[PDB]
RNA sequence: AUCGAGAGA
DNA sequence: ATACGCTCTCTGCTTATCGGTAG
DNA sequence: CTACCGATAAGCAGATCTCTCGATTGCGTAT
């Protein structure tokens, strides 16, 4: 930025056979658009361009203090004057030429000398990029913060957007396939994700999932328990593609006293 | 390396701000030649930046 | 259908609707002196009959719960005599499509 | 989501129900008793191992690691049952009115059999049947009654078995919104009912009542010694939980019969007992220890708050356990009663305790305080808002933007460090290990590379770690057949870079519209840490390049990349849907450009002429579609040749265009007149013919987001591909371009001339007496008075005292001070300039605009102007003087404001300081405007975020409630209405029109004659018709839209495009028929259809949401709150307009306003003088008027009428005040017979008169006892004058004639009482009034005219900022908000009557809506958007409103 | 038991007939709509990617997309489009048989 | 983990 | 000396005590 | 002559894009 509020980022490092140079043989190490000018009207700008080519040619400082010039003595007319006896033009015009083709530009262009300002916002503090990486303990969402590997957070706005385009499959990746995607297990009859459990088994069987709500206190069709509790029980359980945070949630319903009973459709 | 400004105002002195240079001086072009630097990006010279231009730590 | 000039008292409201299937509606010498289906905001209004109500519900493959419904008790709906269960019809005046058909159930 | 993994099962629908005591009991894995958690894990403590695995010790119930352990339940014993938290308001209402001893309702037993039967009606579709079951009332003593009842019973059972029958209802019941709502006013309307109830009916046992503090505490008081007068002829204290447990399982049991039906909304098929043990909490359910998990950080160990609680309720029942066996030693033991006594307040003390305990594991705001489980599902940072509503992501990025011109429009430049880290899973195949294997070679470090190969059995191997060696091995074995035959039908995928190919999401927030999110086409670029965006986008994002920053999401499924590619890509976005008007296109550097290249001036060489087209236009990479660049002879010859920019423009539209189409026939304007060019020039008017500019320069208006320039017309004539072309070509040209002949501004651009600067100094020498002259005007003073004359002086600083004064000058002198700068202004611009247009590159951005504007230039190059603030000039200090420079009460521009300075010469120091408290101003007001309007777009589309478009063409809500039978009433797109009505551009374009149309293969698929002969039919009984009111006129004929199906048949259009389309067909005859103009014009319309499955509710929500941000009666988003944030019945301005009929003259109408409007007493009223006289305390309140021919001509009130007045209700209003605060201080014969009539009326007033020849006094003594102390007898008297009305109409506060508007001549009066104007049919066209109050308007008109009003204000507000919405949104939103008839809102209040609670729950008060819908254990089939999501189900708009079916060539 | 879930079986495919619209009368558009064409396109890139049989002649092209796009230029998705109406009657349009754009 | 200060669009 | 028991915001819905009308 | 239903004064529940850094319970008590 200049002092004159006149920020932006760096687009480019621009190669100085491609900058354009001005007939003197000087490439300009800053370019800024004339574009950013008209709206917010820093006429203080080209002043400060105008007096810092003058006092950069003459050796002298120039004091920009505000209020010291008026109406009648105006910088304009200060600074032309001393570019002028300087040998420059009046008016701070440089005659440049392209640096890529090599012809004189149609008309001159405006150079000088300003004081410049590097600000800490720097995008090595900013870019941050996510694969995979450390997911957070109840949600099992990707954890928050950019030197932790976090993700970012595609919220409410983002989400009602997505909608808008009718892109259900957008939605899909983004909430559901890419945040907190489980394949859980279901009881058929119970309806309830979270009061199942994987059986331990004997000797050469093989671990099979059980619900423990519609199982009774007890051959082929006795499951055991870790802690010895072997029952016979619901032997009928699917295996249904759902977000964890609903786990967490039918967790903290069941801690209330509610029960949510899950239809599963075939 | 920060520099003295061309352009400063009388109080620049008195309090003494030369001790804490903030910026530097460079040749600015107000033109339209890029096409990189539009919106309010701004374009820096490469080999001004190869010869420590607006370095810092 | 019956009017009254000022006021009527409340207990004779109790039993109007005590004496089916004959229905009695109750207007006022006041709030009748301009009629509101005659104002420009106000489309127009068409009682739909039994058979082109089934053909709506078979045309949209709709439920009677499911249309937009109007208040058994919106000046309309009185203006017009308005039952329980039978659908309105209502042609719009929209501005970008000029004339609109629209169908309210009165619930 | 792995695609290799398909899951069969899927969950229909999810229904709220109560855990029971006994369940928990059976499915609990074990008991929690000591309230330790750790020594290691406390055996039977809250983190014991048979609730999970736990820091590598094994499970003890599944005997599984901490990942292969879901986590299992356990519970604690409660010693008593509580009171559960969320249920206790229903616990309470059911516990008062009740008999304690009948064990039934204190309510007749007949009228609670009556209500059963309503609510077992209502669980089906049949509101009818249960309200045609009231009027058999008997009828048709307890004989009687039992008959009635069985009677009742017998009807609702022969309804319900003739809804079964007929098909209006099946066995699980018809619940939808409608019968949502009367259940839920039934139940409302019976609790209310039995809570007001005194005694019992079926035995008049008075009960004892009972007396709420907060929770956990239920106490009841004792009856009265009259009260129990009657209970001695029937023959305070704390209750227990067991003890009202009892009574409510007592009663619960007696009244199943009517609870199966209040608390239940569908038909059970089980028939399972409403029980009263399912309100009680006698066993405490804890989560797992997967979800109890320690929060640990680092050294920084913490408990979690969950354990806290428990730990605390466990506490307090083994506390109880242990008081409850000594308290047996003081039992069987004959043992006094003072230790007993102790023991069982202490016990009493303990219940209580763990009462609160389990309060606050539940609740935190019933027990700082630690959050319970219901803090964390509560708010914004709650588990719904924060988890379910949005999430965290992986494969995504985010990093700073910087512009790119070299990639293309539609594309984004991903820096290296993203596309290394960023993969998809690409399944590797026998067509694509070609370049599979060779980024498997290359790995994770090389682009393009695969970081991991997913084996078939799921297996994930990584290449981080590995040499090239074993990568070449890996990628060799990539493709091999199945081993294991398990696994043979699966093909191993590779986790490959983010390529040229791969498609992007790209978002910016605040995400306002759905245009901010977009699918971007990937360019790996080979620099790092910045993401490049072309500089259409801009606008689209609403982005910038100082320091703005934007997400990147990577899809990772081919159906997310196809809609991304295809629905949500970028040049599919062209075109807002908020007006249908562009939003893409160059935006300052190549508009200048262009306004440079395509003038008369650009001559350039063959080699600079080619050069440029080989530039822009690049056939190796596809740009061109002739394969061999074409170019156009030089218009000139001799002497040597030379061509033109327009020629370029020419050869690049004839390059980038298809061949075998005509070229473009366009005639525009641009922005640039024809004075900016000389005398007899004509480059303001815009002319292409077959694709060649031959007149006109390029502009903003015509490339860049404007309507019905050439890129528009451009996408219109040939699809959105080639608009999205010639935006990149015009880019790269104007780039190249502006490269060679370089754009710059300077100092020279902001000099005038001598002769200019002349010119405003001239003029604003006039400036320096404006401020006199207009404060002088203001303060009723004559002309060329002195600034510092005395009486001017003291006007002044009456003016400065009051408000509206101030303002009132303000005005006045802006407006003269305005005038004197636009004087200044269009003198000096551009005639005195010193460099001028095009040289001048100041004013060719003003006038070309790509920046700025004509104000910028005005306030750098001639003034600066007025200073605004609030709407008023600089504020002015206490002592008059507005800064210190100034001398008080100084009548002078620049005093208040009136900056005279430029800031190419600079501003003075109190200009200065002025313009500062402007450019302060005008950041707070940006700072607050950035999110004052938030909340409304969520308000909006929490419940429009299922309105779609269903394959009927109507949009009807997620669930199935039909909104609108009709999208807009002809389900016409907005983004496709754009080259509708623009008949003579289709005209001219008719070839390439009919080209992209093809409507060869577009007639075996139609009915193209039914469908125009109806509508021609009813256009003839409309044009014989249409001269007769819209009431009187009968119908017999429906629009062809509701017979025919606009999309199926051709021909079927809407009443307004048929009547434009004859109507130009008619006014203009010009080689093609206007029959074959007219059919392809009826195609366009069956083409620029809406598609099914669009989510239009959505959309309008975003469409009236983000407008709202570019922002006597309330503006802005004050009134967007009104209307359709909250809609309130009481608005702050109630208005109706009142058209008058043209007979009545304008001073009929003003005298009529003023007979109209309400005048107060004290409006006539000059002063008052109270002679107070104790020597029994009297009061001789005189009352002086006005003259009578002052205000009775200001108010039309005359003496009689005042005398009236103050005989009536002043004197009445002055006794009653006079006696309140007498109470609160303890703590000519005519004129005679008047007085004494006026004595004998009122309490204490002892003379009476009025000037009953002038009406200029009203004398009248008061008196009061002499024991009473000092009253002030000034302000109540004021206050009184204020209260009584002279002359008012109910509700009216003042009606006014503004001027006459659009033609029509309109009163407004504020407030709104329709039937007290319909008596002024004499003045007013009572058929004609409306009003801003929407409530007042649905009462006395419909739920119609309300839909209108509402419609027509929720337009009113946009277009007062120029803002354009269409209709079409405006529509959808009011048939969203009067479903029902009634004026409902966008807020949790309307929202409760809908079928899905998770979407209520996810808005707001998420426990209120979750006791509800368990209470009446709702079951949603998973219809609204929000509850797809809670449970992670494809969602049903868009892509997802069908199914798709493979077509198996085998049996 | 056995016959149990027969019935349920019986109720199921008769519910299913009754819903279904047979192709004499289906009343929706005929051409393909913009949201069908996406969903269209990446289920069939989904099945090529998926090792499915593929019938158009590959020009060297390896992006599934862009497979699925060339068969429906040459109209060889063997796909089906389940249109659901409100009330959850559907018609069974087919690839073939709608016109894109 | 929570509450305080500040910063970017 | 140390471990462990613990005073300066906007809406809209819901409740309370005074008015009548009627058997 | 009292029960029931309105009807305004009072009480009570609730939302209004990203990123750094800094800070973190008071006494008491029995040896
Ligand atoms: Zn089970
Ligand atoms: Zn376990
Ligand atoms: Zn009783």
């Amino acid at each position: 930025s200049s002092r004159h509020g006149q920020k932006g980022v760096c687009s480019r490092k621009w190669p100085t056979i491609d900058m354009p140079f001005s007939e003197t043989g000087i490439q300009p190490d800053i370019i800024i658009n004339p574009h950013a000018f008209p709206s917010r009207m820093t006429i203080g700008m080209f002043v400060e361009s105008l007096a810092g080519k003058a006092g950069a040619l003459h050796g002298i400082a120039q004091d920009s203090t505000p209020w010291i010039f008026n109406e009648d003595d105006t910088p304009a007319d200060y600074f032309g004057e001393q570019l002028a006896k300087a040998g420059y033009n009046y008016h701070g015009n440089e005659p440049m030429y392209s640096g890529a083709t090599g012809e004189e530009l149609r008309a001159d262009i405006y150079v000088g000398v300003v004081y410049y300002q590097r600000l800490r916002h720097m995008v090595n503090d900013k870019f941050q990029v996510r694969s995979t990486g450390p997911v957070n303990s109840l949600t099992m969402q990707p954890v928050k913060g950019r030197k932790r590997h976090g993700g970012i957070r595609v919220g409410e706005m983002e989400r009602d957007a997505l909608i808008g385009h009718g892109t259900s499959f957008l939605l899909q990746d983004r909430l559901l396939n890419s945040s907190d995607y489980t394949q859980a297990s279901v009881c058929r009859e119970c309806g309830s994700i979270l009061t199942t459990q994987q059986s331990v088994p004997r000797i050469g069987s093989i671990s099979t999932v059980c619900c423990r709500r519609c199982s009774m206190r007890f051959d082929s069709q006795i499951w055991e328990d870790g802690q010895g509790n072997k029952f016979v029980g619901g032997n009928e359980t699917t295996t249904v593609a759902i977000p964890f945070v609903l786990k967490y949630l039918d967790s903290e319903l069941s801690a209330m006293g509610i029960r949510l009973r899950y239809n599963v459709e075939p | 390396t920060g520099q003295t400004p061309i352009v400063k105002a009388n109080l620049y002195d008195d309090y003494g701000m030369d001790n804490f240079p903030n910026g530097f001086n460079a040749v600015v072009a107000v033109i339209s030649y890029t096409g990189y630097d539009m919106d309010d990006a701004m374009i820096i010279n490469k080999s001004a930046d190869e010869r420590g231009f607006g370095y810092g730590t | 259908i019956f009017v009254y000039q000022n006021n009527i008292t409340p207990s004779a409201m109790k039993l109007v609707p005590s004496i089916p299937p004959a229905t009695i509606e109750t207007f006022n010498e006041a709030a009748l002196v301009v009629n509101i289906t005659h104002h420009e905001l106000v489309p127009k209004h068409i009682r739909l009959s039994s058979d082109e109500k089934r053909e709506l519900l078979k045309r949209y493959r709709l439920k009677e719960s499911q249309l937009p419904r109007i208040q058994r008790a919106d000046p309309v709906a009185l203006y017009l005599g308005l039952k329980r269960g039978e659908v309105v019809k209502i042609i719009r005046k929209s501005e970008t499509s000029g004339r609109y058909a629209s169908y309210r159930i009165c619930m | 989501m792995d695609i290799s993994k398909p899951v069969g099962s899927e969950i229909t629908s999810v229904d709220f129900g109560i855990l029971t005591a006994k369940e928990i009991r059976n499915l609990s894995a074990k008991q929690i008793t000591n309230p330790t958690v750790l020594d290691h894990p406390v055996s039977g403590g809250l983190y014991d191992l048979a609730l999970g695995a736990f820091l590598r010790n094994l499970c003890s119930t599944c005997g599984l690691d901490e990942k292969f352990c879901p986590g299992h339940q356990g519970h604690i014993e409660l010693p008593v049952p509580c009171y559960n938290p969320l249920f206790f308001n229903q616990l309470y209402i059911y516990l008062r009115a009740s008999c304690l001893f009948c064990h039934h309702f204190r309510l007749k037993s007949v009228e609670v059999h009556r209500y059963a039967c309503k609510l077992r009606l209502l669980q089906y579709g049949l509101i009818d049947e249960s309200y045609k079951l009231d009027e058999i009332t008997l009828g048709s003593s307890s004989t009687l009654l039992n008959e009635l009842k069985s009677k009742r019973s017998e009807y609702v059972d022969m309804a319900i078995a003739k809804a079964l029958s007929d098909g209006r209802t099946t066995e699980r019941g018809s619940f939808t919104a409608t019968v949502n709502d009367e259940r839920k006013k039934l139940v409302h309307e019976f609790h209310k009912k039995l809570l007001s109830r005194g005694k019992c009916d079926n035995c008049g046992m008075f009960s004892p009542k009972f007396r709420k503090d907060g929770f956990t505490k239920i106490f009841e008081t004792a009856l009265n010694e009259k009260q129990i007068t009657n209970n001695r002829v029937k023959g305070s204290t704390y209750i227990l939980s067991t003890e009202v447990k009892n009574i409510l399982d007592t009663v619960f049991r007696k009244e199943q019969c009517v609870l199966q039906y209040v608390f239940h909304s569908r038909p059970n098929l089980s028939r399972k007992l409403v029980k009263a043990d399912s309100f009680f909490m006698d066993v405490l359910v804890v989560p797992p220890t997967r979800f109890r998990l320690p929060s640990k950080l680092g050294e920084e160990v913490h408990e979690n708050s969950q354990n806290q609680l428990l730990s605390k309720v466990l506490t307090t029942s083994l506390l109880i356990r242990d008081l409850n066996d000594d308290l047996s030693k003081l039992q069987k033991d004959k043992v006094s009663l003072e230790d007993r006594r102790v023991i069982f307040s202490r016990l009493m003390n303990a219940f209580v305790t763990i009462q609160n305990d389990v309060n606050a594991f539940i609740d935190s705001t019933k027990a700082v305080p630690i959050p319970g489980v219901k803090q964390a599902l509560e708010k914004k940072e709650g588990l719904f808002r924060k988890h379910m509503m949005g999430k965290r992501v992986n494969y995504a990025a985010r990093s700073v933007i910087s512009p790119d011109p070299n990639i293309e429009t539609n594309e984004i430049g991903v820096p290296p460090v993203f596309a290394v880290k960023l993969t998809y899973p690409e399944p590797v195949t026998a067509y694509n290990i070609a370049e599979l294997r060779q980024a498997v070679i290359n790995g994770p470090d090389k682009w393009p590379g695969a970081t991991q190969i997913q084996n078939e059995d799921g297996s994930l191997v990584s290449l981080i770690g590995m040499s090239v060696e074993q990568r070449k091995a890996l990628a060799n074995q990539l493709l091999t057949p199945s081993s294991n035959v398990s696994t043979h039908t699966l093909n191993k995928k590779v986790y490959r870079h983010i390529k040229n190919r791969d498609v992007v999401l790209m978002n910016r927030q605040p995400t306002l519209h759905k245009a901010s999110m977009m699918g971007h086409k990937v360019r790996v670029l080979p620099n790092e840490k910045t993401l490049r965006l072309h500089y259409a986008n801009t606008g689209a994002y609403n982005a910038d390049f100082d320091g703005d920053e934007m997400n990147m999401h990577f899809p990772q499924n081919e159906n997310a990349r196809a809609e991304a590619l295809n629905l949500a890509n970028t040049d599919s976005q062209y075109l807002t849907p908020t007006s249908g008007s562009p939003v893409r296109g160059l935006i300052q550097d190549h508009i200048s450009a262009g306004v440079w290249l395509t003038s008369k001036d650009s001559f350039f060489t063959r080699e600079q002429y080619q050069q440029y087209i080989y530039g822009c236009i690049r056939p190796e990479d596809g740009h061109t579609t002739r394969s061999k660049i074409v170019t156009l002879p030089p218009t000139i010859f001799k002497p040597y040749p030379l061509w033109t920019g327009k020629q370029i423009i020419t050869t690049v539209l004839l390059n980038v265009t298809p061949p075998d189409m005509p070229g473009i026939n366009l005639i525009s304007k641009n922005k640039i007149k024809n004075e900016y060019w000389g005398k007899g020039s004509l480059e303001n008017e815009v002319l292409f013919k077959d694709g060649a500019l031959l007149c006109g320069i390029l502009d903003k208006s015509q490339y860049g987001a404007s309507k019905y320039g050439i890129v528009h017309s451009l996408h219109e004539v040939y699809g959105p591909e080639v608009a999205a072309k010639v935006l990149s070509v015009l880019g790269r040209l104007f780039t190249n371009y502006i490269t060679a002949t370089a754009f710059t501004c300077g100092m020279d651009d902001l000099r005038l001339t001598a002769e200019g600067n002349k010119w405003r100094t001239d003029i604003l020498k006039t400036s320096v007496d404006t401020g006199r002259e207009a404060a002088a005007e203001v303060t009723n003073l004559d002309k060329d008075t002195p600034a510092d004359d005395p009486e001017l002086l003291k006007r002044l600083q009456e003016i400065l005292r009051d408000n509206n004064k101030s303002g009132i000058l303000d005005a006045v002198t802006s407006s003269k001070v305005n005038a004197i700068t636009s004087q200044v202004v269009s003198k000096c611009v551009p005639d005195g300039t010193m460099k001028k247009f095009p040289c001048n590159s100041m004013q060719a951005m003003a006038l070309s605009g790509a920046k700025g504007s004509n104000v910028n230039v005005s306030q750098i190059m001639c003034l600066l102007g007025q200073q605004a603030l609030e709407g008023r000039r600089v504020p002015v200090m206490v002592s008059g003087k507005t800064l210190p420079s100034f001398k008080p009460y100084e009548t002078d521009a620049m005093a208040g404001g009136y900056v005279k300075g430029r800031f190419y010469s600079g501003i003075k120091p109190q200009e200065y300081y002025f313009h500062c408290m402007a450019g302060r101003e005008g950041l707070i007001d940006t700072a607050v405007k950035t999110s004052r309007s938030g909340y409304l777009q969520r308000c909006l589309t929490k419940q429009l975020e299922g309105v779609h478009v269903s394959y009927d063409n109507s949009i009807r809500d997620a669930d199935g409630t039909l909104v609108q039978f009709m999208y807009g009433g002809d389900a016409i797109d907005i983004t496709k209405e754009s080259h509708m009505t623009q008949f003579e551009f289709c005209l001219d374009n008719y070839y390439a029109l009919l080209k992209k149309y093809n409507p060869s293969a577009l007639i075996e698929h139609l009915d193209v004659e039914s469908a125009l002969k109806y509508s021609k039919k009813t256009l003839k009984y409309r044009k014989k018709h249409s001269k007769e009111p819209h009431y009187k006129q009968s119908v017999k004929y429906d629009p062809v839209l509701a017979k025919y199906n606009p999309a199926k048949y051709l021909g079927s259009v809407s009443e307004n495009f048929q009547d434009k389309l004859e109507s130009f067909l008619d006014k203009n005859s010009k080689g093609v028929n206007e029959k074959k103009f007219r059919a392809l014009m009826q195609l366009k319309y069956m083409r620029s259809l809406i598609n099914p499955g669009e989510a239009v509710g959505i959309i309008a929500s975003q469409s009236v949401g983000e407008p709202s941000t570019q922002m006597n009666v309330t503006l802005g988003i004050p009134r967007l709150r009104e209307i359709v944030m909250t809609a309130s019945a009481a608005i702050k301005t109630p208005q109706m307009t009142l058209p008058i009929w043209n007979d009545v003259s304008d001073e009929q109408a003003d005298t009529f306003c003023k007979s109209i409007s309400k005048v107060l007493l004290s409006e006539v009223i000059d002063k008052v003088i109270v002679t107070e006289t104790t020597g029994a305390r009297s009061y001789v309140i005189h009352m002086r008027f006005f003259d009578n021919n002052e205000y009775s001509e200001e108010y039309d009130v005359s003496k009689e009428e005042l005398q009236n007045v103050i005989s009536n209700q002043f004197i009445h209003l002055l006794e009653a005040a006079i006696v309140k605060e007498i109470k609160k201080q303890k703590r000519n014969k005519v004129q005679r017979d008047r007085q004494s009539a006026i004595i004998s009326h009122h309490r204490f007033i002892t003379k009476y008169n009025f000037d009953d020849e002038s009406g200029k006094w009203c004398e009248f003594k008061l008196e009061l006892a002499a024991d009473t102390e000092k009253l002030l007898m000034v302000n109540i008297v004021e206050e009184i004058c204020r209260k009584s009305i002279i002359r008012q109409i109910p509700h009216i506060d003042r009606c006014v004639h503004p001027e006459p508007e659009n033609g029509k001549r309109v009163l407004v009066t504020e407030g709104v009482n329709f039937q007290a104007m319909w008596d002024q049919e004499a003045f007013i066209d009572v058929d004609g009034i409306t009003s801003n109050d929407v409530a007042a308007v649905l009462k006395t008109y419909g739920v119609e005219a309300a839909r209108n009003t509402i419609v027509n204000e929720i337009n009113n507000v946009f277009s007062r900022y120029a803002i354009s919405v269409s209709f079409r949104h405006l529509d959808l939103i009011a048939d969203m908000m009067t479903r029902q008839g009634t004026y409902l809102a966008f807020n949790r209040q309307g929202m409760e009557t809908s079928t899905s609670s998770f979407m209520k729950m996810s808005y707001e008060t998420t426990c209120q809506f979750l006791t509800k819908a368990v209470l009446d254990n709702e079951r949603e089939q998973l219809d609204s958007p929000s509850a797809r999501i809670v449970v992670g189900k494809l969602n049903n708009v868009g892509t997802g409103s069908f199914d798709v079916l493979a077509k198996v060539p085998n049996a | 038991g056995p016959e149990d879930f027969q019935q349920h079986e019986q109720i199921r495919r008769k519910t299913l007939k009754e819903k279904a619209i047979p192709k004499d009368q289906r009343a929706t558009t005929p051409y393909m709509t913009k949201y069908e064409r996406a969903r269209i396109l990446g289920t069939r890139a989904l099945q090529i990617s998926m090792n499915a049989p593929v019938f158009v002649d590959l020009e060297g092209e390896t992006d599934p997309l862009r497979i699925a796009m060339k068969e429906l230029a040459e109209k060889k998705i063997p796909l089906v489009i389940r249109r659901y109406l409100p009330d959850g009657s559907f018609e069974d349009w087919s690839v073939e048989e709608l016109i894109v754009d």
